[PDB]
RNA sequence: GUUUGACCUCAAAUCAGGUAGGAGUACCCGCUGAACUUAAGCAUAUCAAUAAGCGGAGGAAAAGAAACCAACCGGGAUUGCCUUAGUAACGGCGAGUGAAGCGGCAAAAGCUCAAAUUUGAAAUCUGGUACCUUCGGUGCCCGAGUUGUAAUUUGGAGAGGG
RNA sequence: GUUCUUUGUAAAGUGCCUUCGAAGAGUCGAGUUGUUUGGGAAUGCAGCUCUAAGUGGGUGGUUCCAUCUAAAGCUAA
RNA sequence: AUGGUGAA
């Protein structure tokens, strides 16, 4: 027998809107060590011989989130069901929810990590957004809430 | 004893050490001045007298100018980087000295420092520049 | 028409003389009551709102030498302070108790405090000891035979 | 961060989402090994305030010991014979069942090169730290010695064998007092 | 320490005992042994013996109304 | 029975002020 | 204790926000329902019993009075 | 039965170790500035001793700062108090003479 | 896609690099623990928070920067010595047991985490390899690491800016 | 002492003004069974049961006041 | 008594 706040996870996003997720989510990477010191070492080149903006990029560590949710500066946060100690991401759902901060508990901890140039993240989010993807992103949060949360507004109860 | 008797019996030897005269007369160190007005026939507390300098700041349990000029003699006797002397080469050709269209200025002040900020490296600038 | 409860209550800190008066006087009273643990001065009266107990007994604990005994009752009652050095009992007294009401107060309550109601939860119908009550020097005595 | 909602939820222990992680973890843990390695602490919070950092050379050992000497100290006795090269720094509690009791045990490798580097830590490879366990230098063994400061702990401060010979042995001047 | 107060404790505090059963009440009122008379209050020797016969004699009150 | 959480938040739990390392380029 | 320990927010928040998701432990589960059952006489008498002292259930049984309160109604 | 035969002898040994100090921290005076402290109990509070640390206070009025204090060699403590103005008073006079007479080598 | 690919876990090897055992043991730190003997026989007091046994360290160990002592015109990490003192206190008040704060002195030194975001860029480290001025430095590759490694902070506050 | 190199809008410190400002839980504590002591306010520890709080909590002094901040760690003489 | 060595 499992405790409400536990198998509020395992009702999770379903398999169309996980798929339009990730189609989002996968144009913001953070970039990676390799891309990252490449671009220093073209830098280095240029400017010691001969301006950007702020780059969009999802946030993962979980500090991290727990900073931007209550911030609040998170709009979407994905949630791995599958955590070593459950009991690191049990208190989440329900900080989002008591925030309004829109949230989906995503399948797979390691799906959540190709995303990001780790191993695993447990959570990830999308804090700020590129202006062309902002109608997507508002439209994504709708979705979600729409699939997630309304269907399953008895997920606080029922053992 | 057991070990002992067999390092008097070996014909190893024993690692003979003469160390006892050199925990009386401890050379100083740490001071040139010192070094060469220091009497080692005199004690410490004797030496500190005869210098002048203080041997101990607190009221002693039980009973009892040359040199310190010379200290007093001892007594007596930071630029900026190419890209910051260049980024401030940049500023003060474009405003001049308005700090506060300088620091509401995006393309040239790119880190928004204050106006106490630029003008403090501006006047550092004009020392070394015109 | 005797119907009352006793309620022996302690502070952080007691031993080896002081708990040999408490648990031998608790298993000495059937209408006793063995709580824990106290720390401090008004929650008292609420520790007898619980168990509807008409008695109290608190012993407070101050210099490393000495004692405190508080004795009080549950609704108004004039506490006095105290500086000492399980069958139905018989309550003997003083004529020096009934000189003054500074000893005729105390001699009401160590009647019916220290003694017995006679419907006690654990009242054993049998007799076996009396209990000594008399002032000298300023101060009582009691020895248990 | 998160540490604070672990720190909190990990107060309600009795309470019905802990409760359930307890009686899985010590099903779990009983198809186990007596001493075996966890690969993460489960609860990290507490690991962090025990001094855990989740860097190579930090090893969490999860150990079982019998109920009803300390258990804790038992516990990281037990893991100090089988790991003998690490040091025991801190161990903690994180389950129980009615026969056994379960501590995670954080372990440090004084032989691993990213310890004898950074300052916070290279303490532990100077040999006055071998076997920490073995002489009540862990938390739960100066616990258990008395040690600590008061009224309370006037006779076994210093070491109680230490002022036992202190105050049974005489001592006598060259000019007699 | 005033007697104003302490008299106004014997009006609220005092239970009517007389109205009652010695049954009761069971406690012997031994008056008339004043106990200052004793001898020796350092030693411990008369003290000891005066308080044990003004506790038995306080029995055999009881002992009627029994 | 979501009781706490159904009384939906409105200013960040903080009130720390935001440091000027997360607007000046980096 | 100048830095005695201050309200603070974000604390209060925390600790009301783990009261609830957390559920109620075995024992508060059964004092809740001995509150609107044998009254808070009774209640406070089981609670001293199983924690220490009768001033850590004065604040127990008073946090379950706001607890319940405030479900109910709001 | 412990016997202190070396009581000649560790005379010596302290009096050599206050001689290398000597050597090591040439210019400076073995000990650290210590404070003037009133004694506490009825018995003693007519006594008045040398303390352990100044305060925070105290080397504030004086005119320079606490982590500044320890390199000049002033023994700062962070739990003593200033409740007595007279200590206070008496403390940061020691401090103010300190001052006058120390002579700070250049670090070139 | 009845393929394939991420991870997590369990493996493996005469692979690469390491490390632990044993001896010594006066001192130290833990664990375990008698009896002859003392008050009258012996359950405590008493031999004894001993000896033996067991485990673990070092040049010392342990202890240590207060969840301290105090009741004062307050002291101010710890350790040791002198004294407090054979005092308080306990002990079929008896064999007797036996401190501590203060005071004088010896020596003096303080600090590091966990704690709220680097989020305009994991800023960190291991290892392999190539060179170099080799108790190491650098380039490159690899792995660890966001279930948090660096910088900044530890209440003496501190941080954000001006 | 003698030099060779010091850089990057780098690293701090100090005073004022402004806006914030989180500090350790199967632990504290409670009952009991043993051990520890000369320990009278079971001191200290362990076993077992239950197990907290944040204008908090621990310790002391005659109705308040004083005093520190546990449940993490390092450190010479 | 503690610890050990031997043993129809």
């Amino acid at each position: 027998k499992v405790p409400p706040t536990i198998a509020q996870f395992q009702y999770t996003l379903d398999r169309n809107t996980a798929a339009e997720t990730f189609k989002l989510f996968n144009k913001y990477r953070p970039e990676t060590a390799a891309e990252k010191k490449e671009r220093l070492t073209k830098e280095a080149a240029a400017v010691a011989e001969g301006a950007s903006p702020k780059p969009y990029a999802v946030k993962y560590g979980l500090n991290h989130v727990v900073a931007l949710i209550e911030n609040k500066k998170a709009k979407l946060v994905l949630i791995a069901n599958d955590v070593d100690p459950i009991e690191l991401v049990v208190f989440l759902p329900a900080l989002c929810k008591k925030m309004g901060v829109p949230y989906a508990i995503v399948k797979g901890k390691a799906r959540l990590g190709t995303l990001v140039n780790q191993k695993t993240s447990a959570v990830a989010a999308l804090t700020e957004v590129r202006a062309e993807d902002e109608a997507a992103l508002a439209k994504l949060v709708s979705t979600i809430d729409a699939n997630f949360a309304d269907k399953y507004d008895e997920v606080k109860k029922h053992w | 004893s057991v070990r002992k008797r067999k390092m008097n019996r070996s014909s190893v030897g024993k690692a003979t050490r003469r160390n006892k005269d050199k925990q009386r007369k401890i050379n100083i160190q740490s001071n040139p001045i010192i070094a060469a007005n220091w009497d080692y026939s005199l004690t410490m507390a004797q030496n500190y007298k005869k210098l002048g300098l203080r041997a101990k700041l607190q009221t002693p349990a039980g009973g009892k100018e040359t040199e310190v000029v010379k200290k007093l003699e001892e007594l007596a006797s930071r630029s900026q980087s190419e890209r910051e002397e260049e980024w401030l080469e940049k500023l003060y050709k474009k405003h001049g000295d308005d700090y506060k269209k300088m620091f509401f200025d995006k393309k040239l002040n790119i880190y928004q420092q204050s106006e106490g900020d630029l003008k403090r490296r501006l006047l550092r600038w004009k020392k070394r520049n015109g | 028409m005797n119907k009352q409860r006793t309620l022996l209550i302690s502070s952080r800190g007691v031993n080896y003389r002081h708990r040999h008066l408490i648990q031998d006087l608790s298993g000495l009273l059937p209408h006793s009551r063995k709580e824990p643990k106290l720390d401090t001065l008004q929650q008292l009266n609420e520790i007898a709102e619980l168990y509807n107990c008409n008695n109290v007994l608190f012993f407070e604990a101050r210099k490393h030498q000495d004692l405190y005994l508080w004795l009080s009752k549950p609704p108004n009652g004039p506490t006095i302070k105290f500086y000492i050095q399980g069958s139905r009992p018989v309550l003997s007294f003083d004529q020096r108790f009934e000189s003054s009401p500074h000893y005729q107060l105390i001699k009401e309550l160590l009647v019916h405090n220290f003694g017995v109601p006679p419907n006690a939860r654990k009242s054993k119908p049998f007799i076996d000891h009396v209990m000594s009550f008399s002032i000298v020097d300023d101060k009582i005595w009691v020895r248990t035979y | 961060g998160a540490y604070k909602y672990l720190e909190e939820l990990q107060r309600k222990k009795q309470s019905d989402v802990l409760r359930f992680l307890q009686r899985v973890r010590v099903w779990e843990y009983r198809q186990k090994n007596v001493i075996h390695r966890a690969a993460r602490p489960t609860r990290p919070d507490k690991a962090r305030r025990l001094g855990y950092k989740a860097k190579q050379g930090f090893v969490i050992y999860r150990v079982r010991v019998r109920r009803g000497r300390s258990l804790r100290a038992t516990a990281e006795e037990r893991v100090g014979r089988r790991a003998a090269n690490l040091r025991v720094l801190n161990s903690y509690w994180v389950n129980q069942d009615s026969t056994y009791k379960y501590f995670e045990v954080i372990l440090v490798d004084p032989q691993h090169k990213a310890i004898r580097r950074d300052a916070r830590y290279n303490w532990i490879c100077d040999p006055v730290h071998k076997h920490r366990e073995a002489r009540g230098l862990t938390a739960t063994g100066k616990k258990s010695r008395g040690i600590n400061k008061g009224h309370k702990f006037n006779n076994t401060k210093a070491g109680r064998r230490k002022t036992w010979k202190r105050q049974n042995t005489l001592s006598l001047w060259r000019y007699r007092k | 320490n005033n007697t104003k107060a302490m008299k106004h404790a014997l009006e609220r505090v005092q239970l009517p005992w007389k109205k009652h059963s010695f049954q009761e009440h069971q406690s012997v009122t031994s008056e008339t042994n004043t106990d200052e008379h004793i001898k020796d209050i350092y030693d411990d020797t008369e003290r000891e013996l005066a308080f044990y016969k003004q506790s038995l004699d306080a029995v055999l009150v009881a002992r009627d109304e029994l | 029975i979501d009781w706490f959480t159904r009384h939906e938040e409105v200013m960040p739990l903080t009130a720390v002020p935001e440091p000027k390392r997360r607007f000046v380029p980096s | 204790s100048y830095k005695k320990g201050a309200a603070s927010n974000r604390t209060k928040f925390v600790r009301s926000l783990v009261r609830e998701i957390a559920g109620l432990s075995p024992y508060e589960r059964r004092l809740i329902d001995l509150i609107r059952n044998s009254g808070e006489k009774r209640a406070r008498k089981v609670a001293k019993k199983r924690l220490g002292s009768f001033t850590r259930a004065k604040a127990k049984v008073e946090e379950m009075n706001n607890i319940i309160a405030a479900s109910r109604r709001h | 039965v412990k016997v202190h035969f070396d009581q000649a002898g560790k005379k010596v040994s302290r009096r050599n170790a206050r001689a290398t100090r000597a050597a090591k921290i040439a210019p400076r005076p073995l000990d650290l500035l210590r404070p003037v402290v009133r004694a506490p109990t009825v018995k003693y509070n007519r006594k008045v001793r040398a303390g352990r640390g100044f305060t925070l206070a105290e080397v504030k009025a004086a005119g320079l700062t606490a982590a500044y204090a320890r390199t000049i060699g002033i023994a700062v403590d962070h739990r003593r108090q200033n409740r007595n103005q007279e200590i206070f008073d008496a403390n940061v006079q020691r401090l103010k003479e300190y001052q006058s007479k120390i002579i700070v080598f250049p670090r070139n």
